[PDB]
């Protein structure tokens, strides 16, 4: 009774879930990565603060990471593809969404960390804007989890 | 049978997937560090 | 050119792997597979004759629109020195809002003869009304595209025009000359979509 | 073709409308009739303060001097090119910027020397071309250490690029300053001439004429001036950009020339140029090359205004108002000197 | 079949409206800000 | 010839290694008449199992053969380096 | 490691203008070590330039008691197959003394025989080692006298890390010796039941318990 | 006896007169932002009257609103497709006619605000000009409206 | 009686929803931070007031959690298809909407914040004009409830 | 029978002639008006014979016009699908080449205008160069006639 | 005894044979028009000299009609569809093989013309190069007339 | 010397796409119930692609990184710990294969 | 039993040939004359011999006209189908053949022309090189002809 390439959908999923969740953490952290080297050479003093926007880019892929995880361990052979159509959906969710989240982690961080370089007062307000960011890739994970659990 | 409605969903289903991979690969490739701060001096 | 590179290469493998089915089909012999009749008479006319209309009014006001910034910025800008621009050359502006008219009248005759057919199987149902859905597709494209066009021509001679007259005020009367033959263009299509739709009805 | 027309006016449509209407500003050839008759300079005040020139000595010393009249010029202009500079978008910026590096060049060759002979920056800055500004700083307080300033301007300076020719500090402290400039500007013609050809609408079109005039106009009168002078014929080719006519086959003639009749000869083979040392009679009392070849600038300039989607009106307008400027210094010093017989020396702009 | 009269449709329509989403984000991505302020 | 004491250097150990190798695999594939299991054998594999240790006895000897080439290798760059 | 020692006296006295030579040089006592732990553990993988040790000791299966077990003439099939030799035949069994039995060198399933046992092994390391790591913080809290860095840091810590990969690393040893190839079909799967594990997920049915 | 996706065709049509028009609008905000914030530096006393251009866009925004709104509470189960096509027609209309609208308003509000602090007399012009921007957005709704019941 | 596969248009709509304003809220966000790093620098007084774009962008970004949470909730196996087109529409509707919105506050904010540093009377100005394009982002949520619901 | 959709052919046939030939004639008088303009503001005097490009262009135009309405004007439902064919190929002829005829009118246009500004002399040059454009267009109709006919 | 639409191939080779050859002659004779225009300013003697590069171009033009025509005049209801085959390669070969000159034409005029008026020794060359043009576009029509009638 | 990190961690990319690619080459029969068939597909694009994003990052970081150390030698902490959340990364590709491909 | 898709495939091969054909010579003619025009300013006297890249270039549009009239000859309609891919690979054999070369020879002649001016020596060596770009083109036309006999 059970439609065969239904698995396809879910699958693709939780591969989408990682891939692109990946990407955007690739890219916050690669982004990020060039604002530090500026600001270190400048004064390396900083060098253990201008981290955090790379931290954050990380746990941006750990949500994609939870999600690919729980679609794979809800992969079934006798699919009844409404939960496959789910799981694509969800794991979409979460990667695009993030993928959102790792261009906002990345610019922010490079701005903010080499004005930091000049002003230490913008260290707060580089933190705030990351919050943002961090809380969209979160948004992602919540809608997918909603998706995949439906 | 339904062929068209597999055929259909999973061809542009993976055809806008791939490009968004293709284009976020694009824009990864070619980010711009700057070009400055220590990059004139080692150039 | 990053969008660029992506129109092109979109372009390129969309009649790529046309050619390839298409030469594939012939190559392989088959039933006639590719059956461009099954394609226009599935159809439904109703998408063929809204589309038109839709197109009609809509690609016109684009055409309006896009003259409209392009005159805009150079009346603007050349009336920081020449203030008296604006006494004249927004006639180029008028002429654009007449070129979105043309659409705009043209959409609501096509789409007055919008009629349901209460029709099933295409096979022998509704000949004529396929004939008056592909008509007012094409009347409604025809004039559409010729408004987007004349729109874009006007605009660009409008500019000339501001700019020739905030250097001396005895060009303006001279250059109106032209953009009276860029508004012909759109009233030529405008008489084409009427005689295409001319003899058509729905229902 | 269809590049421009279409998108230009989406962000440069106001600029366009701007700067033509400031063209329309100009002194016409009956305006500098008008101030030719004049022989007194608060007179000349006076007769220009009936065009878009005026109420710009006001509130300054009583007697008007030559010298007050050319600097307000020249901050008039200044500012009305700095207005447009800042009201656009980088599609246009990145162009404009090039205009002023032509600045910029010329006034790090001032900061360099006076760094080489002890001199502070605080003491250059303030006899700097205006658009060279140089809003950054290390290129500011390098304690008078040729490495300090040399390490400001790689990093800080966009002239870094250009600098590639002249490195190391050492072709600083070795090669001629005049040497060092020209082989900076040449770099400097060479990638903005690219750049004006990756722009391949109008815009090349309209642009890179003047830009080839430019190269061989330099590359005729480098020669020329080159002949009474200690510098190799091989170092002097180095400094001909390859962005011209020359470039294919004729630079390699001037290369070698040691007298004007050679560098002619070199001419007579482009009649846009050969009429151009034809009219420059040369006689003791009459036109020089100099001078034509001002003239010819002038109309090709004139002619880029005939295109109205492009970017080619904007270094037009700098280049023409530069000579307005000077065309009414010239005048302003004609009557303080009181020579008469030669103030119809001035480059008509129509 | 590889298409249903359905799924065409669907796709003939998707494909105009789609070109005009593309015609308006093209020009909100060829959108610049200013690099500098004019004055004091 | 001299050709560098750098490079007779690393023939001498190149030859003092191979010279290991080769005597230490030969030995191995006369006693297991295997791991290795690539004597190339035939495609006709008839009931003959001792055809099997017959091929091994013929790898075996051109391991030795090997061994004698690094032997001379090595006597060669050993005396470079030591006029060297 | 043991030339560069051996000739210590006579690099060191010396001028050595290339960076890379005097690098690992310096380090000429941490590759000592390196290479002695590598025999051994190359002895234990039983793997020499891809070629295993055999001592004479690989008994992994009696191959004329294999004929026995219904195999008769599958070497005429052979010809294009493999077979699989089977497990609990009766006749086969026994542990390799020291290393991987030798057979798994020449078998076209090396790749995952032994491909799951370096898995297995990268974890249980991995878990044991960073144990270690968070006992020796304990330490450390106590000479500095932070009783709140141990009973809100160092226990619940620990406490946490075991709950978690100590477990996993207990079932690891566990399924090497409760399950035998009298329960490989429907043989739980370690990985599916850590994932459950972490979700609170039962099925009824599905997956065996261990 | 409703041809089966009779519905989908009609959906799209209030989807794409509200987010056509959105991207207009917001398009033309965009831009007379910048050039607002360009010009008001130097001429604070503009700035009140600089709002107009943005006003307008968010009107283009309104015309879709209303035929997105009209649309969708036009829906049902049983669309005869007749009905939807019109629909789809009225959403295209309205969409890019808003959408040209609002580019004409965010391109002429830019100039428009940058030529009145240079010259204040300039200000009539720019609302005349703007005037007719809007003017075509509101034909793309009047359409729109008509189509609806036809 | 109900048409297979007829649960993947609304599940594509709550990914829709989700994603786009995230991608909505992500570009405004990096825009305004970019900005801020560039104004602050100078100006740090004004660090606590130039953060508000991005709050802003932060809303987009729940129009679209809402929408995205009221699809899924509203999802089931045996779906009449015509309740699928319907929260396609209304996910793609907020979703789309808000990317635009998100637009409007990027450029808004970058020019708005730096230009507030040059001239502080501006800020009322551009908090009026952030305030459209938070609108355009609403219009889109209240054609999505609309259809969500019907 | 005449066969169903045979009139769709013919229906392209009268648009393309009249869209493409817009096109030409559009596109041909922009760049004619642009030179007309940049020239009269240097010398008026030759305005009247700058406009003769423009003329040019307009003929394009109705090129397309005489195929467009005799196509249009034997539009029926009942053809034979033979007649369609000639139609479309009569369109497009006409068309196309009447577009490549008004490129060719509006480049040799505005360089004729420039230099007829620059050299009066020019004048009778340029208008032989703009006869041969025009006979290009001609060329475009004499085919779509032939086939309209056959 | 024939297929239908078996017209479709041959009316497409009448077309295509004039567009193309249309579209080449108008690019010759556009790149050839503003060398003239560019040149004639300097050397307004060599106006009625500079003129040939168009008139090659226009007989590209005529290649093209002649075959549109023969293939028209050709071209049946009841046609065997081998003719039309062969129609339509011999409206491409002139058509495009035209196109193909149209291009040299316009390339070699442009710059013939600049560089015979810095040289009057290159008239001579000049004409032999476009002499060459012509020869390209005549073994198109060659090719053509062989397959229109075989 | 030290410089030469990135390009070390950077091979790791290539020696997971060798695990996961033989893993599901292990795996590969004739017989295969499709099910089994397109978790080894996504499990392969899953790292493949996931170590692409990887390289990526580890690359633009590598460039910034050893200029900047050469600069700053007190960089060398701070590269470090990029280097590492961009190999985590591709450790994370690693982890949804192995789950995946073993379902 | 001849399929009726065959006269297609035969007949795109001889206008193949001539078409690419034309295609290279028109390209290496465009830039053997525009090299050509450029020397001429300084070296007139070698404007004759200069001409040669452009004979080359004539000789591949031969190249191609000798295979489109050896296949248009063996057209027929009971064409076995076999034959119709045998004239088509000879079609694009010797046409895409041709079209490299005529790269060869045009980039080749503009530079050997440009240099000859300077280095006469540089005249043998030219044609040396540009012989091998036509031995190239002949590489097409053998293959070409010995599958349009098979």
């Amino acid at each position: 009774n059970n439609p065969e390439y239904s698995s396809f959908f879910g699958v693709m999923g939780a591969s989408s879930a990682m891939v692109f969740s990946a990407m955007g953490a690739a890219y916050g952290t690669a982004k990020s990565g060039t604002g530090i080297a500026a600001m270190s050479v400048m004064r390396p003093e900083l060098i253990m603060k201008s981290i955090i926007p790379v931290v954050m880019a990380g746990i941006i892929a750990i949500y994609g990471l939870v999600v690919a995880v729980l679609i794979a361990n809800s992969l079934t052979d006798g699919i009844t593809l409404y939960r496959s159509f789910l799981q694509l959906g969800a794991g979409l969710s979460v990667g695009l969404s993030g993928l959102a989240a790792g261009f906002a982690i990345g610019i922010v961080g490079d701005a903010g960390v080499r004005g930091t370089a000049q002003q230490p007062r913008l260290f707060v307000g580089m933190i705030l804007i990351l919050i943002f960011a961090e809380v969209l890739g979160l948004y992602g994970l919540i809608v997918a989890l909603i998706l995949s659990t439906k | 049978l339904e062929y068209s409605v597999v055929f259909n969903l999973v061809l542009w289903i993976m055809t806008g997937l791939a490009l968004a991979v293709i284009i976020t690969s694009y824009n990864i490739w070619n980010m711009d560090p700057g070009y400055d701060s220590i990059i004139y001096r080692m150039t | 050119t990053g969008l660029e590179l992506l129109y092109l290469g979109i372009f390129v493998a969309f009649w790529a792997c046309m050619i390839v089915v298409g030469i594939c089909y012939t190559i392989f012999d088959l039933g006639f597979r590719f059956d461009v009749a099954w394609f226009l008479t599935e159809t439904s006319p109703f998408m063929w004759s809204n589309l038109g209309i839709g197109l009609a009014i809509s690609l016109s006001v684009v055409g309006a629109a896009w003259g409209i910034y392009i005159t805009g910025s150079s009346i603007i800008g050349g009336g920081v020195k020449a203030p008296r621009i604006k006494t004249k050359n927004l006639v180029s502006i008028i002429f654009c809002e007449a070129v979105a008219i043309y659409g705009i009248i043209m959409a609501i005759v096509i789409s007055n003869m919008a009629e349901p057919f209460s029709a099933t199987d295409p096979k022998a149902i509704g000949h004529r009304n396929y004939h008056a859905g592909y008509s007012m597709f094409g009347a409604g494209l025809t004039v559409g595209l010729s408004n987007l066009f004349c729109g874009v021509c006007v605009g660009i001679v409008g500019s000339g025009a501001a700019l020739a007259d905030a250097q001396n005020p005895s060009l303006f009367v001279k250059i109106l000359i032209v953009e009276i033959f860029g508004s012909a263009i759109g009233l030529f299509g405008v008489i084409v979509a009427i005689l295409q739709t001319s003899r058509v009805k729905m229902g | 073709s269809f590049f421009p027309e279409l998108y230009f006016n989406v962000d440069n449509g106001y600029l366009e409308g701007l700067v033509r209407g400031l063209k329309a500003g100009v002194l016409s050839q009956a305006d500098y009739l008008n101030l030719v008759q004049c022989e007194t300079l608060e007179d000349l005040k006076l007769h220009l303060q009936s065009t878009d020139y005026g109420n710009f000595l006001a509130n300054e010393a009583s007697p008007l001097t030559v010298s007050v009249i050319d600097d307000k010029l020249k901050e008039k202009m200044v500012v009305e090119f700095r207005h447009m500079r800042n009201h656009a978008y980088e599609p246009l910026a990145s162009f404009l910027d090039f205009i002023t590096y032509s600045y910029m060049i010329d006034n790090v060759i001032l900061l360099i020397t006076g760094t080489l002979h002890q001199r502070s920056i605080a003491e250059l800055v303030p006899k700097c071309h205006p658009l060279g500004s140089f809003e950054q700083m290390e290129a500011v307080n390098i304690a008078q250490t040729p490495a300090e300033l040399y390490n400001a301007i790689l990093v800080d300076t966009p002239l870094a690029a250009f600098f590639q020719d002249c490195i190391s500090e050492q072709d600083l402290d070795e090669m001629n300053i005049e040497i060092i400039r020209n082989t900076l500007y040449k770099a400097y013609l060479e990638s903005f001439y690219k750049f004006c050809t990756l722009l391949g609408g109008t815009t090349a079109d309209a642009m890179c004429p003047i830009l080839e005039f430019e190269a061989d106009r330099r590359a005729f009168i480098i020669t020329i001036n080159s002949f009474g002078t200690e510098l190799s014929k091989e170092d002097r080719a180095k400094l001909f950009p390859h962005c011209g006519r020359l470039y294919p086959e004729g630079l390699a003639q001037l290369a070698r020339a040691d007298d004007y009749e050679q560098v002619k000869n070199v001419a007579d083979y482009y009649p846009e140029y050969k009429l151009l040392f034809e009219g420059a009679g040369s006689n003791p009392g009459d036109k020089t090359l100099e001078d034509r070849f001002f003239e010819h600038e002038v109309k090709l300039n004139k002619l880029a205004f005939l295109n109205q989607f492009h970017f080619g009106v904007f270094y037009a307008f700098v280049k023409l108002k530069e000579q307005e400027c000077r065309n009414i210094v010239w005048i302003a010093e004609c009557i303080a000197q009181r020579h008469r017989a030669k103030i119809d020396n001035y480059i008509p702009i129509f | 079949g590889f298409f249903s009269p359905g799924i065409w449709m669907g796709l003939l329509t998707t494909l105009f409206m789609l070109f005009i989403f593309t015609y308006g984000l093209h020009m909100i991505l060829s959108l610049k800000t200013m690099d500098r302020f004019d004055d004091r | 010839l001299c050709c560098g004491p750098k490079l007779a250097a690393c023939g001498i150990v190149l030859s003092a290694w191979g010279v290991i190798m080769l005597i230490m695999l030969g030995i191995f594939f006369n006693v297991h008449s295997l791991i290795e299991d690539v004597p190339f054998t035939e495609k006709d594999f008839e009931n003959g199992p001792q055809n099997i240790y017959n091929l091994y006895e013929q790898v075996s000897y051109n391991c030795f053969i090997a061994a004698g080439l690094y032997l001379l290798l090595g006597g060669f760059s050993f005396c470079q380096v030591r006029l060297n | 490691a043991v030339w560069m020692v051996l000739r210590e006296s006579r690099i060191l006295s010396q001028k050595n203008e290339n960076e890379m030579f005097s690098m690992v040089f310096s380090g000429r006592y941490i590759i000592l070590l390196m290479g002695l732990f590598s025999i051994y553990t190359g002895l234990i993988y039983n793997d020499c330039f891809s070629k295993s040790l055999n001592i004479f000791g690989s008994s992994w299966s009696v191959r004329p008691m294999f004929t026995i077990g219904n195999w008769t003439e599958e070497t005429l099939l052979g010809s294009s197959v493999l077979q699989l030799n089977p497990a609990i035949p009766g006749v086969f069994g026994g542990p390799y003394p020291f290393g991987i039995d030798p057979i798994w060198n020449i078998a076209t399933n090396k790749l995952t025989f032994l491909n799951s046992f370096k898995m297995k092994m990268s974890v249980i390391l991995g878990i044991i080692h960073m144990l270690f790591g968070v006992s020796l913080s304990l330490f450390n809290h106590i000479y500095f006298k932070k009783p709140l860095n141990i009973y809100f840091g160092f226990i619940p810590e620990i406490i946490f890390m075991s709950s978690l990969f100590g477990y996993l690393v207990i079932l690891i040893f566990y399924k090497w010796t409760a399950y035998d190839a009298h329960s490989s079909r429907n043989a739980p799967s370690l990985l599916i039941h850590f994932i459950n594990m972490f979700l609170f997920s039962y099925p009824e049915s599905g997956n065996a318990m261990l």
